[PDB]
């Protein structure tokens, strides 16, 4: 049968579709351009779009109810919450009912699913199985359930996380963070205002607050958990310890009987410490792995000898932007990567029956007779001035780091209210279809200084950081050959007095911010990649990526608006355009006297001073004159 | 430089770049093996592997039949169909002992299935042989023709709608003294002729008629119910679940295989699997599975092997003779192979014809000795698993013990032993215990290497990483129904292909890109910005101009695609909902259109 | 009927019920009561299992908030909604973990508190009758049966209701709501041994289908029913000859042997269009898109060349029709001239049916069909393809073809479309991989072959379907986007179709293909065995010293193809997808072993290299940008030179490749029969150039890897 070829052939024919016999009562017999829509019934596909263009409107408020399943799925995705991508290496009887339940569930995963997988079995997760899991990777993904209706605190948290995660990689973290926070705005309100007013207790928001000098909580963040001190106090000795691979580390060991309430996203705990020992710890989690990680973090924080010698690898960890992190975080990350050795070497001992608190799992599954040391599963506020360091490391008067860019989660949420990140170095967070818009808007908003520097010190303008994001889109292979080309053109606007077009400068400027390379090519279109598609910017004319409307004098980039353009007093009026060809001046319109037009490939054979016509664009011909003087950067 | 892609294996392990070695992702444009030659050769081979059996003449069909069961034991490392009934029965008894109640529970489940299944279930299949036309027709047409002819001859119990009633009608038809077949032509077939017509396979290189399929379905249902309880079997499952079994087995044999116990994996392949399995032995094992059960259950389940063991085979289309000195191209139908002078053919074909001539009855060729591919695929796996179960270390009574996986002519065997002599003896016990049941391991397609790496039905396992290349890339093109259905199908194909047949995110995205290209090129619905000039461009252009929220336009209305991996399960009209203009929403989904897992989608003006 | 059960129950139960119906062959539309009963049972089971969780040694928890807890676990294990095989796995795990008799059938739940399997039911029928029926069917003690009723009646074995009264009341209220709604819709009231004998022909066929010794099916069944393992395998294994064994031959660094390629005259070209010896008469910026009329571009391109000369045969076919190949070209030129003189492009030029075209197309050479009765006496009759596996030895031209197919070009041949935004991190990784690959392969000659083949096969299939009885001249056009952004329209030659009455999709439609080129035939006359190569022009080319005139040749051949080949060639764009899958699997394996995303250390690392070459210096290493194109060219050549020999060789050599890999990994590989494997590999190498080249590559690999 091969229905695909049948459908292609049918769509080739005019009037392929079958419609009702009342179409004549609704749709015309010809459109504005005289193209027939139907005959005899049989209707061309043009009618299917004519109906969508000009047709009887109707209220569709009921569809979200008729198709409630699909729209429920759409809403679940829209409020999604993506975690990090984890690349995982594939390498009679007593038996109480609860032990039966554990042993069973732990046994099913072994022979049921191949890839380890963390958790998730309900249909809400199965529906996105093509995304959550793959051959050797996982895509941790919290479903878009109903969790509060803030709509402002959520957006503030997302903005703060983005700002911190973008500043941690910049050359100067604190300066970049201050710049971004002083410019971003959520829900119209400027970010600084909400920062001053909001009491939220997010890590990124608190870092941003400390950047402004505002007061933050004294709670200590570590491994994603907040250790609110509840009793006791001590000092840090700043000592050294040796590891299993014999790697000395300079840590800050505490002492004294200290009570710490470890709050978390999906687990809570109560810990007691006294001079590097876990006296007593209680846990209350949600999942088995949640409790597992909670105790891992608690033990790492305990700075116990057994914990330190439990290391079985290289404590070398790299932060984004190639930083070494801190020894405590090094141990935490190492023991998060591997678990069994730490737990087994931690030690085990018998428990005493107590109300509603089962003994921990020595490994894998819980137990009711023996538990790891001092760890028990169970059930059931002031501001201090701080100072941030260069690497966004908040600190207290005591000098102990409270919040660092490593406590900020990787949870890429979706903003509820509209967040505008005015400022460069962050136009990449939004889609690549927005980098072009923001780049052109920036070039327009600073047009006076850009023009002055272009006419005076072009090299420094070219090597500007605000054009770096644009350079991400341009193809690498031809990234340089464009620059040279464009650069040359601009020189031919500074040498040939009287020729100066603002539109050309604002169009081709971002293409000239890469190490130039010289070539003999006459480009007709500079290509830029957006969302996997290579769009084109025509050197001479208007393109969907860049359209300039003279009538209203407005610039449209990819449909969106960029702004308005004035006219330079130096703007040329003779019509001579110099930045459209490598070594030629477009002296005007078609001139049939000089002879038939020459293809842009043939004009390279013209000698100095020769003039001829060339097909320079879509069904267009112009007269070009070769420049006797040859200009080059 | 001279490019040598194979040299890439000098750096990356083979199992990592194993995809490089698979030439095609799709059905090639050529036919590999088919026709009269490759069917006569198969018949001759099947009879050769059992040549030392017992020759009889079938009273009813009247064709020679070879019975190798309980024949002479093999004497050389060459294929032999001389399955021993005692050995097979003992193997299945041991399989039952190691898995108590398996046969009983499977029999009860299948019995429940029998009394409910409708005749319609017999049309959800593939091409089938019409005994009323001596041709091949889809399943529905074959079933309809058979039912019509049965009604015309007085057999009408199938009107009940249950499949078992249709089987009863088939059995009654087998007893009638004359069957009248009236086609949209008037013909009458005596008992013998119709019996042959119902015991024949046409040219998986052979498809059974409609009489056999009814019982084959129930036998394979029992086989599937048995297989689902055996961890060794890997046929009833697929996709990610199969990838578990591999790991599982390697875990079972390496739990404590560290106290010097050498472990070795044989990646194997059974030679001439289909041409050695004996339907008489399938009967001998079905009579064992269905013990202490209602006589009707045993009778219904014992009729597929009974019909196979007497099965005939149609050779094929025939031969084509070409005279290059006269420029003539004539054709000889297979029915004339019983008398045509043996001078035209070449030597090999002449030998084939001479060897097969004694077995030619009514144009077919008796094929009692062996099974044919594609049928009893899940009942053969049970025999293989029973053999794999005889290495449990309680059934070998020695220091070497094997246990692995088998999937109907594809197996991987793990042969833990305390030293190399132990391995070489535990491989011999398997290769010999496995010859008594008629299974022939292929020595030219297997290899043994230390445990930690092997291949099982194209699931290449290497040190815990399983690469799944069993199934092929599906066609990422427009279905061809309409604008709305094609988008829903094409996206769903990519989704469920990513889930089941491991497909990379990047290749998934590029497949989506190619699908969008084909979609836009079939229905002329290029993007509004794009300058392609078709007959539908103008209307698409104007609609682009008057829409403020251009992102909400459907891909079929000259809008922008919005499909990435995260939203492949969402229909288009529901993905692009908030982005649409209210007037556009009303126009598209207006119930007053003059126009209006599969295709799960919302209805719009495009249908 | 079909609407209520659909609406009142969540979809999952609906799909489960439909799956059961398909399992039994039932259809939701045909029947109502069975679907309603299945959905009711599913919902009752789920609401029973969703009752509540367990706790620490006290159980009987009644908490329902929505916050999972470690020590709180479900008290009932769902089995009704689980898959068959996985359900059996679960129940077997239950029995192994704790001693409880295996249920005969799959139960519904496994309440842990009582450790007893639970089978639940609900049906309008009388409660006591249903309970007795279920006790008889599911016949076993130490289990539990719990039966509900719409009327508001419940029962269970031992009168030991497992759960709490409130949950039972909830179940009863749900049942009452269902029954009341159904009755208000006229639905509620709607709801209200086997024999099989083998006799006659089947009895006489069953008695004739047994092991040799037995005589009647009754005797066979009587023997089987009394069988008891007495050690039958042991005795027969003792009696079987010791020669029946599989001795493990060791596989050492010296055992591997180079394959043995065939011997004979060098292999000739086989593809359907000139691969590297192709010349394009391209025009830049044709003027606005819209799939320009092929026959208009085919004239606007041939107007670009002014060096047409008098055609001359430089290499005859040597077993064919040279003059009619020459005159077909001299007629194509005339026909193209006539189109120019006429007003408007016809959009399809049917060529005049003349003796030249008939003979070149082979229409006048094909043998006539004759019934066997007439041609009995003719002494030349022989089975078709009686014996012609003429073995032809490897030649270097295929290696040069691949070398040129792995090279970049100055154009952009594949223009893909857009994709939604990239939000998920996995989406970002996928986009990065895909963009790097597409950048590395967009400009390449393998993509040129992909698009040229797609265009040619599409324009040939469309004409073969539309015009079934005309010799339709078909240009071989392709379209690229030069590095400067200006679109071109390349013309490689012409194709003349023949009569194309294709009913079955395996009938051949002979067509004459005439390519342009600059490669002199006399350099490799053995590569052009099937072509009749002419000399048609003199093209000026920019040499080092000035501008030199070189001849322009036309390669003519009467080829043939069928709808299956056309459809297999129209989808050549899947070669990009296959190569991308290969590269991404190579990345995924390395990432899995390395526990991190290696998408960067592969594509952006100027030091990384893979050995993919061989020069006099030794094995040459390319960069990822060369692997991305080498694999793509390999796939394209697998698609172009597809053959059964290729499939056999690729299947049989992978085993040798894996044994070599096991050896290189030090796993002590051993083979049971290596000579047979080598014979199987070498059986495929007969005359296919691509397979011979692949065998040579395999030899070179073995040599370098095991040295």
């Amino acid at each position: 049968k091969n229905p695909a070829l049948r459908m292609k052939w049918m769509m080739a024919m005019k009037y392929p579709i079958t419609a009702d016999k009342r179409i004549i009562e609704m749709i015309p017999e010809r459109n504005e351009q005289g193209q027939t829509l139907w005959s005899k019934v049989m209707v061309s596909p043009l009618a299917v779009t004519w109906w969508n263009r000009n047709g009887p409107t109707t209220s569709t408020v009921h569809y979200p109810k008729v198709y409630k399943t699909y729209f429920e799925k759409v809403e679940r995705l829209k409020h999604g919450t993506f975690g990090p991508v984890h690349f995982r290496n594939q390498v009679d009887c007593k038996i109480a009912p609860l032990m039966v339940a554990y042993m069973l569930e732990r046994e099913l995963v072994r022979k049921t699913r191949f890839l380890p997988v963390a958790g998730g079995t309900s249909s809400v997760y199965i529906e996105v199985l093509h995304l959550t899991q793959g051959t050797c990777w996982e895509q941790m993904y919290t479903p878009g359930g109903e969790v509060r209706n803030d709509d402002v605190d959520q957006s503030l948290i997302i903005a703060a996380r983005n700002i911190v995660r973008r500043a941690t990689v910049s050359a100067d973290p604190l300066a970049s963070l201050l710049e971004m926070c002083h410019s971003t705005q959520i829900g119209g309100i400027r970010m600084v205002d909400i920062l001053r007013q909001n009491p939220t207790e997010e890590q990124a928001v608190d870092i941003c607050k400390a950047a402004m000098g505002l007061r933050i909580s004294s709670s200590f963040s570590f491994g994603g958990f907040t250790f609110k001190r509840t009793s006791g106090s001590s000092v840090t000795k700043e000592e050294e310890v040796l590891t299993g691979n014999l790697q000395t580390l300079k840590i800050r060991v505490h002492e004294g009987y200290e009570e710490f309430t470890m709050v978390g996203q999906r687990a809570t705990a109560i810990l007691r410490k006294a001079t590097r020992r876990l006296i007593q710890l209680i846990v209350s989690g949600r999942n088995e792995q949640s409790i597992a990680e909670a105790i891992i973090v608690a033990m790492v924080f305990s700075q116990e000898d057994c914990m330190i010698k439990a290391v079985r690898g290289d404590l070398n960890f790299v932060n984004r932007a190639n930083q070494r992190l801190n020894p405590m975080h090094q141990l935490l990350r190492h023991f998060q990567k591997d678990a069994k050795v730490l737990f087994q070497n931690w030690g085990t001992e018998p428990i005493d029956n107590v109300m509603g608190m089962i003994g921990i799992l020595p490994d894998m599954t819980p137990s009711t007779e023996m538990s790891l040391r001092g760890v028990r599963v169970s059930k059931m506020t002031e501001r201090v001035v701080v100072s941030i360091d260069r690497f966004l490391r908040v600190r207290d008067q005591r000098g102990n780091v409270l919040l660092s860019p490593e406590e900020v989660s990787e949870t890429q949420g979706t903003e509820k209210l509209t967040i505008t990140y005015s400022s460069s170095m962050m136009w990449e967070i939004n889609g690549p279809e927005s980098v072009l818009v923001n780049t052109y808007q920036w070039i327009i908003r600073n047009w006076e200084t850009v023009k002055i520097q272009w006419s005076q010190d072009p090299t420094m303008l070219y090597n500007k950081m605000e054009f770096e994001p644009f350079q991400s889109l341009v193809p690498k292979a031809a990234r340089g050959q464009y620059s040279g080309f464009v650069r040359t053109l601009f020189q031919q606007m500074r040498d040939v007095l009287g020729t100066f077009d603002t539109v050309q400068i604002i169009k081709l400027l971002p293409f000239a911010a890469a190490p130039p390379k010289q070539s003999r090519m006459q480009f007709s279109s500079l290509t830029v990649n957006v969302r996997g598609s290579g769009m084109r910017i025509l050197i001479r004319g208007n393109s969907p990526v860049f359209n300039y409307n003279k009538a209203t004098k407005r610039l449209t980039v990819l449909g969106k608006d960029a702004g308005a353009l004035t006219e330079d007093p130096d703007e040329g009026t003779a019509g001579v355009e110099s930045a459209v060809l490598r070594g030629f001046l477009i002296l005007g319109k078609e001139d049939k006297r000089y002879g038939p037009a020459l293809s842009i490939n043939e004009l390279s054979n013209l000698a100095k001073g020769e003039k001829a016509n060339v097909l320079i664009g879509q069904g267009d011909v112009v007269l070009v004159m070769k420049r006797k003087r040859d200009s080059s950067i | 430089m001279d490019v040598n892609p194979t040299l890439l294996f000098l750096k990356v392990p083979v199992q990592n770049a194993i995809s490089t070695t698979f030439p095609y992702t799709g059905d090639p444009p050529y036919s590999h093996g088919t026709g009269t030659g490759y069917t006569m050769d198969t018949v001759n081979r099947t009879h050769q592997y059992s040549e030392k059996g017992k020759w009889t003449k079938n009273t009813e069909t009247g064709a020679p039949q070879l019975n190798p069961i309980d024949g002479p034991l093999p004497e050389d490392n060459e294929p032999s169909g001389y399955a021993q009934t005692d050995c097979v029965l003992e193997a299945m008894a041991f399989l039952e002992e190691s898995h108590p109640g398996i046969f009983e529970n499977s029999c009860l489940e299948t019995m429940e299935i029998v009394q409910q299944t409708r005749v319609d279930k017999l049309t959800q299949g593939r091409q089938t042989y019409d005994w009323t036309l001596n041709r091949n027709q889809p399943a529905a047409t074959a079933l309809a023709n058979t039912i019509e002819i049965f009604r015309s001859n007085g057999l009408t119990a199938n009107e009940s709608g249950r499949l078992i009633d249709f089987l009863k009608d088939v059995m009654e038809s087998m007893d009638k003294e004359e069957m009248e077949i009236t086609t949209h032509k008037k013909q009458r077939l005596n008992k013998k002729s119709y019996l042959i017509r119902a015991l024949t396979l046409n040219t998986a290189i052979a498809t059974p008629g409609m009489q056999i399929r009814g019982f084959v379905y129930f036998v394979e249902t029992l086989a599937r119910s048995i297989c689902e309880k055996l961890e060794q079997s890997g046929l009833p499952v697929g996709g990610n679940e199969k990838k578990a079994k591999l790991a599982n087995v390697v875990r079972k044999m390496m739990t404590n295989s560290q106290d010097t116990e050498l472990s070795f994996t044989i990646t194997g392949d059974n030679t001439k699997w289909n041409e050695n399995q004996n339907p008489r032995m399938f009967l001998a094992m079905i009579t064992y599975i269905t013990r202490n059960q209602p006589e009707w259950f045993r009778n219904v389940l014992s009729i597929a092997p009974i019909m196979f063991s007497n099965k005939m085979a149609r050779l094929g289309r025939g031969y084509m003779f070409e005279s290059k000195s006269m420029k003539l191209r004539t054709q000889i139908p297979a029915e004339m192979l019983a008398n045509i002078d043996l001078k035209y053919f070449n030597e090999l074909t002449k030998k084939k014809i001479e060897k097969i001539r004694p077995l030619l009855i009514d144009g077919t060729a008796s094929l009692s000795p062996g099974m044919m591919m594609g049928m009893f695929n899940m009942l053969s796996t049970v025999l293989g698993v029973s053999i794999l179960n005889l290495g449990q270390k309680r059934y070998t009574k020695t220091t070497y013990w094997w246990d692995g996986l088998q999937s109907s002519d594809d197996f991987a065997l793990i042969v833990n032993a305390p030293n190399h002599e132990g391995i070489q003896a535990g491989v011999d016990r398997f290769y010999r215990t496995c010859k008594l049941v008629g299974i022939n391991m292929s020595k030219k397609k297997s290899y043994i290497n230390r445990t930690g790496t092997f291949e099982f039905t194209s699931f290449f396992y290497r040190y815990g990483f399983v690469a799944n290349f069993s199934m092929e890339l599906p066609s990422f093109g427009v279905s061809g129904i309409n604008e709305s259905a094609d988008m829903s199908i094409g996206v769903t194909v990519i989704k469920n292909n990513m889930i089941n047949n491991d497909l990379g995110p990047a290749t998934a995205q590029m497949a989506l890109q190619l699908f969008i290209k084909d979609y836009r090129y079939t229905y002329r619905c290029h993007r509004g910005d794009t300058q392609i000039q078709t007959r539908r461009s103008f209307e698409l252009e104007k609609l682009w101009e008057q829409t403020r929220s251009k992102a909400g336009l459907l891909v079929s209305d000259g809008g922008p695609n919005l499909y990435n991996i995260r939203n492949l399960h969402i229909p288009e009209v529901c993905l692009k909902w908030e982005l649409m203009d209210e007037d556009y929403q009303g126009r598209l989904c207006n119930p007053l259109n003059p126009f209006v897992m599969e295709y799960d989608a919302v209805a719009t003006t495009h249908s | 009927m079909e609407d209520f059960v659909r609406q009142c129950f969540n979809p999952m139960i609906v799909e489960l019920a439909e799956k059961a119906m398909k399992e039994y062959g039932e259809d939701p539309k045909i029947e109502t009561n069975k679907f309603a009963a299945i959905c009711t049972h599913l919902e009752v089971c789920f609401m029973y299992s969703d009752f509540h969780f367990i706790d620490e040694r006290s159980e009987s928890i009644i908490v329902e908030s929505g916050d999972p807890n470690a020590l709180l676990k479900h008290r009932f294990e769902i089995i009704e909604g689980r898959d068959r095989t996985m359900a059996w796995t679960v129940v077997n795990s239950i029995c192994n973990t704790t001693g409880v008799e295996k249920p005969k059938f799959l139960p519904d739940l496994y309440d842990y508190k009582e450790n007893r399997f639970i089978e639940i039911g609900v049906t309008r029928r009388e409660v006591h009758t249903y309970y007795l029926e279920k006790a008889n069917k599911i016949k076993s003690e130490k289990t539990h049966i719990h039966i509900f009723s719409f009327t508001g009646e419940e029962m269970a074995t031992k009168a030991d209701y497992t759960l709490d009264e409130e949950s039972r009341a909830r179940i009863k209220t749900r049942l009452f709501t269902i029954r009341q709604e159904m009755a208000t819709r006229g639905l509620w009231d709607s709801f209200r041994e086997e024999k099989f004998e083998i006799t006659g022909t089947m009895r006489r066929l069953a008695d004739q289908s047994l092991p040799p010794n037995f005589s009647s099916l009754e005797n066979f069944r009587a023997y089987v029913d009394g069988f008891e393992p007495n050690g039958c395998i042991e005795g027969k294994l003792s009696q079987m000859s010791k020669e029946v064994n599989a001795r493990i031959e060791p596989f050492l660094k010296t055992t591997p042997r180079p394959l043995k390629l065939p011997d004979g005259p060098p292999c000739s070209q086989r593809s359907k269009f000139l691969l590297m010896d192709a010349l394009k008469l391209s025009i830049e910026d044709p003027s606005h898109e819209g799939e320009g009329i092929p026959l208009y571009d085919a004239i606007k391109c041939m107007k670009t060349f002014f060096g047409w000369k008098e055609p001359n045969i430089v290499k005859p076919h040597e077993k064919g029709i040279n003059p009619n190949y020459l005159l077909t070209w001299k007629q194509v030129l005339a026909e193209l001239q006539d189109i120019e003189n006429e007003e408007k492009i016809p959009k399809t030029k049917n060529m005049k049916k003349t003796s030249q075209l008939r003979w070149a197309l082979g229409e006048n050479m094909a043998p006539e069909k004759v019934d066997f009765e007439d041609c009995k006496d003719v002494s030349d009759l022989k089975q078709y393809d009686s014996d012609e596996p003429e073995s032809r030895s490897l030649a270097s031209w295929i290696q040069s073809e691949f070398n040129k197919a792995c090279e970049l070009t100055d154009s952009s041949w594949i223009e893909l479309d857009e994709i939604g935004e990239d939000v998920a991190p996995i989406e970002h990784i996928a986009s990065m991989r895909r963009n790097y690959f597409t950048a590395e392969v967009s400009h390449c000659r393998a993509t040129e072959y992909i698009m040229k083949g797609v265009y040619i096969n599409t324009a040939l299939l469309n004409a073969s379907c539309a015009a079934m009885d005309d010799f339709q001249l078909i240009p071989m056009i392709s379209k690229c986007r030069t590095k400067e952004g200006r679109r071109k329209t390349n013309l490689y030659g012409f194709i003349i179709k023949g009569r194309s009455h294709l009913r079955n999709d395996t009938d051949v439609v002979n067509f004459v293909s005439m390519e342009f080129s600059l490669t002199d035939p006399r350099l490799e006359p053995h590569k052009w065995e099937k072509y009749c190569v002419l000399e048609i022009g003199n093209m000026l080319l920019r040499t080092a010293v000035g501008r030199v005139s070189r001849p322009m040749f036309l390669y003519v051949r009467t080829n043939g193809t069928s709808k299956i080949k056309m459809k297999w060639g129209m989808e050549m764009r899947r070669c990009l997808l296959q190569s991308l899958q290969q590269i991404e699997s190579m990345i995924e394996a390395e990432s899995s072993v390395k526990e991190k995303d290696m998408t960067k250390e592969f594509f952006e690392n100027k030091s990384e290299t893979w050995p993919i070459g061989e020069s006099p210096k030794g094995v040459e290493e390319g960069s990822i940008g060369k692997v991305c194109r080498t694999l793509l060219a390999k796939s394209v050549f697998n698609s172009l030179y597809a053959s059964s020999q290729l499939e056999g060789f690729s299947a049989e050599s992978r085993k040798l490749l894996l044994i070599a890999q096991a050896l290189r990994d030090n796993l002590e590989p051993g083979t049971f029969d290596l000579g047979g494997l080598y014979e199987a590999i070498e059986e495929c190498l007969i005359n296919d150039p691509w397979v011979l080249l692949n065998a040579s590559w395999f030899n070179s690999f073995l040599a370098h890897a095991l040295k």
